[PDB]
């Protein structure tokens, strides 16, 4: 649905901050149970990033923060240590 | 990523132009380089893991405070996954010597790696003194003066001590 | 933006593994070929100009549609001749960034992705820039090593817009 | 499924298998159980080598900067699934084997063939790879922090019920995998899938017919799906299309002369 | 996937011997004709999309069947079915030109279309003839005069005609 | 089995587009090394039992207690040192396998891959094998780009052994 | 899938002219019939529920052995999956009912299904004998005539049972 | 293939549930629109012939190098012509399918699906298409609802080629 | 939530499309049911209290021994019967809101979804619910295109809770 895919700038990795997921009818049809509520950090590439954005506001998060990295690799996210 | 020659294609789209004739002659420069980066990196390729086991065991030697029970590198699993930092700092230094530009090792390995440290409670210090040890061990494999055809490769070595420069300065 | 180079380090990152033999005879096809790659760039970069004017003549003299009928996506007025040349100056310059990096990563990130979005939200026919690139193909002049590798980007382009 | 269901149809260890998820924190011995996990399930349970064990994804799941999902796509994207079930593949095997690994489901319709094959040729093995991991249902399923595991054998909320037929033609058994000799695979789903309908199912246990006296010099059976046309010599009248022959070792050459003789075509041969 | 080297590795180590003074010479003649090979790869990659379109144009010019409503072409969907068909078997006719064996367009392409193109209701006497008319073509713009250097290339045009026969044979 | 033509194609394949200039030079630096990696296979080839009995010799040199320590994973009796020759049979023609492909392919494929295992559950040390290969690198004799490509096998097998 | 209007829209593509003025007719008299349609999906799915529990009181009521220990129907789990089966044939009887074709009740739900219950050990005849007592149970409530508006309802009462007859023929 | 009972079911089988009053509106608007639609595609039927040829007649008004340019594209001779009516007559179709149908499901199964492909392989520019169909906007004679459910299938493939 | 609008938007962003004619297909019958559901949700809440009394009524007759046994569950004392009040009147008034919105979201949302644990935690049967809602069917007092309406909110709630 992009088409920044199939290029190496595309491979420009960002770091999405969403608050707010919760339970809903949209949430409904998840067959896992999910943990976190608070401050999710998603690490996401530029090619990616459509997808990432839909599936984040399809489930009802909130987008409060969206870092960019200068970088293919997701060593700066440094949220789960 | 880039390499010598998509660097300067990249630069000279975001300014909108051809490249100059400076800029074809500084590629042809680098094109007469290329048998001696390749030779630099097949060296490095072929000796890159006596030049990690050698280097660790000299950092160990030097810093004691890393092996020690309760130390960074202390637990198999731990040094282990040391030893694999000095193969993953190795392997993009030779990409980047490869490539000719070092937009492989800091986009795919340096970006972000200080702060991962820091916030591991890893000692980038001491990986920056390893990464010195890897360097000093890959400048005098690559620099060998026999098994090889003589000629002047001073800027290939330059180009790679550049590269492990900016490995240890973007641990330390 | 694949390259002979980056390709290599990239296939050797995605198994995670140092640079073998292959990745060497990679960089020594890159090599041999780069040379014959930065005189061609060269050799384009001194007849861009005209290479220009003529391939917009000749998209012109075989698309003359493009020159009377009014329009935005046409060139009838000095706006669309001036939007038609930026296009084919735009073209062989990706092409002379395809011969100095000796891939077509060049042409595949900063023209051949998305110009299927071009070519129908601004209505502009690709047989209009395949004329062009078989003008450039047609009237560049190089021969040997270079020819081969120059006409090699030109038929990609005519490839993907074809 | 239940006990009974499964112990005939061997899939007892798929129906008592937990979804793991890595929760936040996580010890050393969780993160390595949800990368061999992944290493089991995405790589189709084969003998993983450490030569290619793919150690930088390993340390970003182990560092937390990637997601299970992440290390799935990772794995998924290597050179290692390129080379298992990508290089030496026909398409139609390869998206089922996607679906079985990333999604663990069996496709549905062709339609869904189309589209992966679509994407292939539009944008790549990493824009087809994608496709999946980010899809509406790996997300539902799996979502960011559980390991894919094989849903087609439970009642899921979109599925077809032809999906839980070609599970047992895509899943084959637990001490199985998706390599074969030479890791070119044949797909077992076109002659259904592009004709929207189903097989049976014939899995271990079920496999099994009754052999009695009528079994031969070796009391064993085979089993023979067969799609029958008409015969131009018209000696017997054919009934249906689809036929079932259960024949001995002893005929068993004789009998797949007869089928060829008579122009039809052997779907399936197996024990019995 | 194999190609005209890694085929012979193969069948060397299968019987676990090394190779004999021929079958090297074999190699390299093979290497020798590789410039050939090379070149006709270029060929059909730069003229692709001609063959494609043009193999096209005659397939459903001499069998109108695919054309009228209800034909397999017909339908924007499954033409452009068909259209990617005609390029992937032009794209695994080229790879294995390139390798020099036909593994990857046995293994990779083949295997299985013609039980797909079966069960799809796609016909495959179709399919081939179109797969014949690109080789003609194709076989046309190798054995091109103009712009290249002279020489025999019996071998390689040989070995083209023989995977398009193969690409034919296994669909219909 | 990696190698330059067939990675190119992988790549190409992965990517699902045709063979542009990049996979042409990979194939032109395949054909660069190729005539001396065949001519050096053929070289090995010729002092294949020289090597192996003098790799052996000095593996014994050099570890001297697999030569009288007794155990099924020593060469103290016959049988241990035909398995020791039949091991470095098996090194040597791999590295010729990967010479004549031109690639580490046959060496991943073949040897590489899972002999952490077969060193670690048959109790045989890894730097036995080690210095067979260095053997082989101080005696098998190549000049120019034959004993360049050899020796990165000889070190490829060398850094996934130690 | 189809509905009663891609359906005839699928042949007409299929053969290839535009459809006719008597399927115009045909279409417009299902038209006429759509508000019975709607009124029959909306009874059933209010009485879905009774339907299912209704239908599988009588069903386990004339076969016993069912919910007898070791019978299909035992355990919570298998009891579970028993009702949520005529749930799910009573749901796609009413996607049937509501599209006016068949295909997503064939080709979502009843294809398979035969082999899918002859691979658990579901008795088909027992499902098929609940799928005819909710054909009653259904017919019943869509042909009550208290708190509806009076008229002709045969037609689509017709296409219901056989859409239920449709469901008890792909079981057994 | 998109329509409103079509999606209705599969968004209800998608949260897995029973037809709540949700789909059973969706159903009625279906049926408030399907009279008037399948009035328009009876209209359209019987003016198929005279819509088909003044629309290849306006493309070649419009266009005419198309009927000039010799070329396989192009509509110069008598067998391009015929094409054309057939294209035309195509999106006609179709077009009275969306109508039968109550959805641009038709156009997206068998028009709209591909066709990028189709106008890039076969060099046949949207813009012709796009003025065809922009005649059958300005000529079918249509009023009130059956004119706007029409048009809306004609501004479909008219957003998708442009 | 579950509504005709809200559905075909997220079909429509599900295949990522623009509104076809299909969903102003479905905004049609909305409005056309709109007005039905909108005087029936001001009928239902005009007498909303006499039914939640009468509701409370019907179950305390069917179900007397939520009137007699003592418990927290039961409306034994006066805060049971207070409770049970509330808990009808939380029915009545997502049915009026199901009326005004025009599907079942107001009950996925609110009511439907989770009302098993609140049956299960605490001790709640569900029968004395769906026997109030049976009260809400039988003395509704709409008629024709309102009740039907109305009806299938009803029958929603009991079918989920049956
Ligand atoms: C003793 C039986 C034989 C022997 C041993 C020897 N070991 C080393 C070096 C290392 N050993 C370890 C092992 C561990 N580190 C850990 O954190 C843990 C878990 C708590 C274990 C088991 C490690 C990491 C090293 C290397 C780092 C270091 O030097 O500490 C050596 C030195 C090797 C060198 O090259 O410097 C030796 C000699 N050697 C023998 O001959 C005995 C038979
Ligand atoms: C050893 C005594 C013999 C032998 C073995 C051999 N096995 C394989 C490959 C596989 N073996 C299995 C078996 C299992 N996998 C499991 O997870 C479980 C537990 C449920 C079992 C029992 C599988 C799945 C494979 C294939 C996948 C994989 O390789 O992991 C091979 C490899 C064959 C190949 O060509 O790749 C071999 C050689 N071979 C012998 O000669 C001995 C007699
Ligand atoms: C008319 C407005 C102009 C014109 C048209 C023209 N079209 C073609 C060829 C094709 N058109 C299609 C289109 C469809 N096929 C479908 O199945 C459907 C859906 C039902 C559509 C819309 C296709 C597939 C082809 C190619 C295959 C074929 O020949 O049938 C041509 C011929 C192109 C060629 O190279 O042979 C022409 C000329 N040309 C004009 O000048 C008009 C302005
Ligand atoms: C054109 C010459 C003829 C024709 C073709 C036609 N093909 C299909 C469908 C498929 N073709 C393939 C083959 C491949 N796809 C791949 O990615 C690869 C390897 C890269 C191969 C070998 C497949 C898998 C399909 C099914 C998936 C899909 O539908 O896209 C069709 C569609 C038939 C249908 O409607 O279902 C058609 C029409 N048809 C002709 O008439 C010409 C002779
Ligand atoms: C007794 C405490 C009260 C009572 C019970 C009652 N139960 C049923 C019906 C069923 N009970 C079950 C339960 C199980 N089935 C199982 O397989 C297992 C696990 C081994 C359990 C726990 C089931 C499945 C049914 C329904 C199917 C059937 O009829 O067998 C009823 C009949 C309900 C009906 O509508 O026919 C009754 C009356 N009733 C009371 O009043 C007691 C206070
Ligand atoms: C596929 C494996 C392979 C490789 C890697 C390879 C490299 C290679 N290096 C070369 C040259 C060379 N290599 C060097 C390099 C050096 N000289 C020094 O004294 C320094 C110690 C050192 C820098 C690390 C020099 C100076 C030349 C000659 C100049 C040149 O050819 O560029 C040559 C030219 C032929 C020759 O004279 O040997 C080749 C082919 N050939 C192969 O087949
Ligand atoms: C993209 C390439 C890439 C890089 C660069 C990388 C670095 C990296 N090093 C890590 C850990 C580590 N790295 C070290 C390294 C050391 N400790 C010392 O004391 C020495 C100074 C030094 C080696 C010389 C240690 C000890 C850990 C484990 C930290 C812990 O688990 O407590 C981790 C955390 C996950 C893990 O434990 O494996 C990452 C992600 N991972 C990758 O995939
Ligand atoms: C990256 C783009 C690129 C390509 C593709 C390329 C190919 C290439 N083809 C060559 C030769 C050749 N090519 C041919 C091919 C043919 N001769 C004929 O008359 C037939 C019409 C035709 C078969 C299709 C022959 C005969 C040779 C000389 C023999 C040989 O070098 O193998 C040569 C040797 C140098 C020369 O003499 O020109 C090169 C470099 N060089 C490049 O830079
Ligand atoms: C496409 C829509 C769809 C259908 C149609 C469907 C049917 C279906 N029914 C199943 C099981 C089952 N179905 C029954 C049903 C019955 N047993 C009886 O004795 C009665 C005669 C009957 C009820 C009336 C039972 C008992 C099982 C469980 C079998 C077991 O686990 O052992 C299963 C196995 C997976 C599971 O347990 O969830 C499927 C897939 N699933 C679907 O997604
Ligand atoms: C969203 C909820 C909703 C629904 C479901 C609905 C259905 C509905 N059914 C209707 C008619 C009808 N419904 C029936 C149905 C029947 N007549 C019988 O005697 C049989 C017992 C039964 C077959 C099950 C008939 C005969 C008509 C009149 C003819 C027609 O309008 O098609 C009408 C026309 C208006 C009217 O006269 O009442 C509507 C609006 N309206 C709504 O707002």
């Amino acid at each position: 649905a992009t088409s920044s895919r199939q290029s190496d700038a595309g491979n420009r990795l960002f770091v999405y901050e969403v608050i707010g997921l919760s339970q809903s009818t949209m949430t409904d049809g998840l067959d896992y149970p999910i943990r976190r509520s608070g401050s999710t950090f998603i690490t996401v590439p530029l090619k990616r990033m459509n997808q990432e954005m839909r599936r984040i506001t399809r489930m009802g998060g909130k987008i409060v923060s969206i870092k960019p990295l200068e970088g293919d690799s997701p060593l700066p996210h440094t949220e789960g240590i | 990523m880039f390499d010598v020659f998509t660097r300067v294609v990249s630069q000279a789209d975001a300014r909108g132009e051809y490249l100059s004739g400076s800029q074809l002659d500084a590629l042809s420069a680098t094109v007469a380089e290329g048998n001696k980066r390749i030779d630099s990196v097949n060296r490095i390729t072929g000796n890159a893991s006596a030049i990690v086991s050698n280097a660790a065991r000299a950092l160990f030697a030097e810093q004691p405070q890393l092996i020690q029970p309760g130390g960074n590198a202390y637990t198999s699993r731990r040094m282990a996954a040391c030893l694999r930092d000095m193969e993953i700092i190795l392997r993009y230094v030779t990409y980047a010597t490869f490539t000719g530009d070092a937009s492989v090792l800091e986009d795919r390995c340096l970006n972000g790696l200080r702060e991962t440290y820091v916030a591991l409670g890893v000692p980038g210090a001491s990986v920056a003194a390893g990464v010195q040890k890897m360097k000093e061990a890959a400048l005098d494999i690559v620099n060998d003066p026999n098994g090889i055809t003589r000629g002047d490769c001073s800027a290939i070595v330059a180009e790679i001590a550049g590269y492990f420069d900016r490995a240890a300065a973007a641990v330390a | 933006m694949k390259t002979p180079l980056t390709e290599a380090v990239s296939t050797a990152d995605s198994q995670g593994r140092f640079l073998s033999s292959t990745e060497l005879q990679i960089a020594f096809g890159r090599l041999r070929q780069a040379n014959a790659g930065l005189q061609a760039a060269k050799a384009l970069t001194d007849n861009a100009q005209s290479l220009v004017n003529g391939a917009a003549q000749a998209v012109y003299n075989k698309f003359p549609y493009t020159t009377q009928t009014q329009g935005n996506n046409f060139a009838a007025d000095q706006r669309g001749k001036d939007k038609c040349a930026r296009d084919i100056g735009y073209y062989l310059r990706i092409v002379t960034y395809c011969l100095v990096a000796g891939g077509t990563g060049p042409l595949d990130e900063y023209l051949i992705a998305g110009i299927d979005e071009i070519n129908r939200t601004f209505d502009l026919s690709p047989s209009w820039y395949v004329e062009a690139l078989k003008y450039i193909k047609a009237n560049h002049g190089l021969s040997g090593d270079a020819r081969d590798e120059a006409n090699s980007y030109l038929d990609y382009a005519i490839n993907a817009l074809s | 499924t239940s006990l009974v269901s499964a112990q005939r149809l061997g899939i007892v260890a798929v129906d008592e298998a937990i979804p793991l998820e890595l929760r936040s924190r996580s010890t050393e011995e969780e993160v390595d159980a949800v990368i061999l996990a992944v290493y089991r399930q995405v790589l189709g349970n084969d003998h993983l080598m450490s030569q290619e064990r793919l150690t930088s994804a390993e340390s970003l799941l182990r560092g937390r900067e990637i997601s299970v999902r992440d290390f799935v796509r990772a794995v998924a994207l290597s050179e290692v699934y390129r080379q298992k079930f990508f290089h030496s593949n026909p398409q139609n095997r390869f998206i089922e084997l996607n679906y079985k690994h990333l999604l663990g489901r069996a496709p549905y319709d062709q339609s869904e063939i189309a589209f992966h094959t679509d994407l292939y040729h539009q944008g790549g093995y990493e824009a087809e790879i994608n496709s999946y991991i980010d899809s509406v249902e790996y997300t539902e399923n799996f979502g960011d922090w559980v390991v894919p595991y094989f849903r087609g054998f439970a009642t899921q909320r979109n599925q077809k019920t032809v999906g839980f037929s070609r599970s047992f033609q895509v899943y084959r058994g637990y001490a199985t995998s998706d390599r074969s000799q030479g890791n070119g695979s044949r797909s077992r789903l076109t002659r259904e899938l592009a004709r929207n309908t189903a097989s049976p199912v014939y899995a271990g246990s079920t496999a099994e017919s009754l052999r009695g006296t009528s079994a031969g010099s070796r009391n064993q059976m085979y089993r023979l799906q067969v799609i029958q046309g008409a015969a131009p010599g018209r000696g017997t009248r054919v009934r249906r299309g689809k036929a079932e022959y259960l024949v001995s070792y002893d005929n068993l050459s004789a009998k797949l002369q007869q089928i060829n003789r008579q122009g039809d075509t052997v779907t399936m041969i197996s024990l019995a």
